[PDB]
């Protein structure tokens, strides 16, 4: 009753538990986060960097992606890095299920009231917009099967004309769209066009991700980002 | 052309 592609993707999807353990292990020292109050900008930047590293590791193990040459792999990730990070954050909130706070991959909970106090207008806007998307996805009853399929769809969202291996990626794109459509129609028949609604949510994720890139660019110009930051490397798209 | 991304994908 579940498409093969989704069954395979579920087998590659880590437990929110292990990802947390992995990242906290790569992150953690002492000065902020622990203490709570106030909030470490540099630490959160490293946390986001480590989250993307976890995402890259997932991609490397993925069917199809693992068959591509490094050049094609880099091009795909350069096109979807921000969207994968935003979707990751949003799904974490969907499962968290709290409208007055946000859950970080490290397990840290941040009150939205705290964001209103500490964040500038741009970031505050981003956080609030992501929460609106969380509400939409909660109402749509987004489940794990759909989430992993959406991640795969985002990973291969690039037009094949930008890659060396066209046939392989083209088939993956068709398979992913077919799987999400089939799964949603069979498991949520009373949500007429859940498939289309999820695709529209991806349009929203893309718009939000662009705004996130603008936030990062602002930080970059102000020399506020840690040196050798991976997200900034991705923002520069020069690899 | 060494980049962080490249080191993550080229097993090294
Ligand atoms: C590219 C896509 C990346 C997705 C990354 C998802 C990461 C989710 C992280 C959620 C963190 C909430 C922290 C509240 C901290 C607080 O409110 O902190 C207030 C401070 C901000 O102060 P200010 O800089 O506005 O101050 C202006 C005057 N001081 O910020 C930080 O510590 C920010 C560190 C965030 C590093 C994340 C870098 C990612 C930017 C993506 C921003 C995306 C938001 C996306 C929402 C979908």
């Amino acid at each position: 009753n579940v498409p093969e592609l989704i069954l395979q993707l579920l087998q590659l999807e880590p437990e929110e538990d292990q990802v947390r353990a992995r990242i906290v292990g790569c992150l953690q020292e002492p000065a902020k986060s622990r203490s709570d109050q106030p909030a470490p900008f540099s630490l959160l930047c490293r946390m986001a960097d480590q989250t993307f590293i976890s995402i890259v590791d997932w991609a490397r193990r993925c069917m199809v992606f693992k068959e591509l040459e490094v050049a094609d792999q880099m091009t795909l990730l350069q096109n979807c890095w921000s969207e994968l990070l935003v979707l990751d954050h949003i799904y974490r909130q969907v499962q968290y299920g709290k409208e007055d706070s946000i859950l970080l991959v490290t397990g840290q909970e941040v009150e939205l009231s705290t964001v209103a106090v500490q964040a500038g207008s741009l970031l505050h806007s981003l956080v609030l917009r992501a929460q609106e998307l969380v509400l939409q996805l909660h109402a749509l009853q987004l489940d794990r099967q759909e989430f992993v399929c959406l991640k795969f769809l985002i990973l291969f969202s690039l037009d094949v004309k930008f890659l060396n291996n066209h046939s392989l990626v083209k088939d993956a794109q068709e398979k992913a769209n077919a799987a999400l459509l089939d799964y949603t129609l069979c498991h949520y028949p009373h949500c007429g066009d859940k498939f289309q609604q999820l695709l529209l949510c991806l349009v929203e994720v893309r718009a939000l991700s662009m705004q996130a890139k603008e936030y990062l660019y602002h930080k970059h110009l102000g020399n506020e980002m840690p040196r050798n930051n991976l997200l900034i490397e991705m923002l520069q798209a020069k690899q | 052309h060494p980049t962080i991304l490249y080191t993550l994908l080229s097993p090294g």
